[PDB]
């Protein structure tokens, strides 16, 4: 009840005659709700990762990958691709 | 709308109300800031 | 001559962490400042009537 | 202010992060907010005076 926080915040059993304050009213949350882009298409990751054929690295070649839906487990799943470090960003948060 | 709600706009993760603004965006603007730089005002996609 | 300054009052928590609670659970690991900032923000306040 | 981290939003730290950095960040931001506020006090006191 309001009375014990006072005595909880002043940290005494007895509480002397005033206006104390103790905390505040932020009103919780009730619902939760996403919104995201309304795109289904999957994007193009087989056909850079299975190519038969990479170019030199003077030469290296550039993918635009875009208007798709990304989801990195189909990358994260298989074992051969061994040394996956990423920067600025955890690994496993770049599913959300 | 127009209730307590904890959202995610594109990532965007965030807690408040959600009321209709009139804040004439440009086309190219994705959503608007205030003074201390927190996102006030943004654009849902799939309604726009 | 001035008498009395403006009273104002600062919302530690809701400052310092917006609305991220596990912020709020890392703010309680640095002990009692905002009880500090309270305290002394109210004998201020006090201080002006 | 980023106050040296990534970001100035804590829900983007906490978005983007492994938590095992994602404490380093909030702990920058959180420090430097602390710091300002301290200051914002301290100013307080001497113009009360
Ligand atoms: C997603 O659905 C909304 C609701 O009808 C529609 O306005 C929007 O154009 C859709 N997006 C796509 C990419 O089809």
């Amino acid at each position: 009840d309001p009375l014990s926080e006072t005595k909880c915040t002043l940290k005494s059993f007895t509480v002397e005659k005033g206006i104390y304050q103790t905390s505040n009213f932020r009103v919780q949350p009730t619902e939760s709700i996403v919104r995201f882009p309304n795109i289904t298409n999957l994007c193009p990751f087989d056909e850079v990762f299975n190519a038969t054929r990479f170019a030199s690295v003077y030469a290296w070649n550039r993918k635009r990958i875009s208007n798709c839906v990304a989801d990195y487990s189909v990358l994260y799943n298989l074992a051969p691709f061994f040394t996956f470090k990423c920067y600025g960003v955890s690994p496993t948060k770049l599913n959300d | 709308k127009n209730k307590c709600v904890n959202f995610n706009f594109n990532g965007l993760k965030g807690t408040g109300v959600l009321t209709e603004s009139n804040k004439k965006f440009l086309p190219f603007q994705q959503f608007g800031r205030d003074i201390a730089d927190t996102t006030d005002a943004v654009r849902d996609p799939q309604t726009l | 001559l001035p008498v009395s300054m403006t009273k104002t009052s600062v919302d530690c928590t809701m400052y310092i962490c917006g609305d991220s609670t596990e912020c709020s659970n890392l703010l309680l690991q640095y002990g009692s400042f905002c009880t500090q900032l309270k305290r002394a923000l109210t004998g201020i306040a006090v201080e002006q009537d | 202010s980023k106050f040296g981290a990534i970001s100035s939003v804590l829900n983007d730290i906490f978005s983007r992060l492994d938590p095992p950095e994602a404490e380093v960040q909030i702990d920058r931001l959180i420090t430097g907010r602390l710091q300002s506020l301290q200051t914002y006090v301290t100013q307080q006191l001497i113009r009360a005076a």
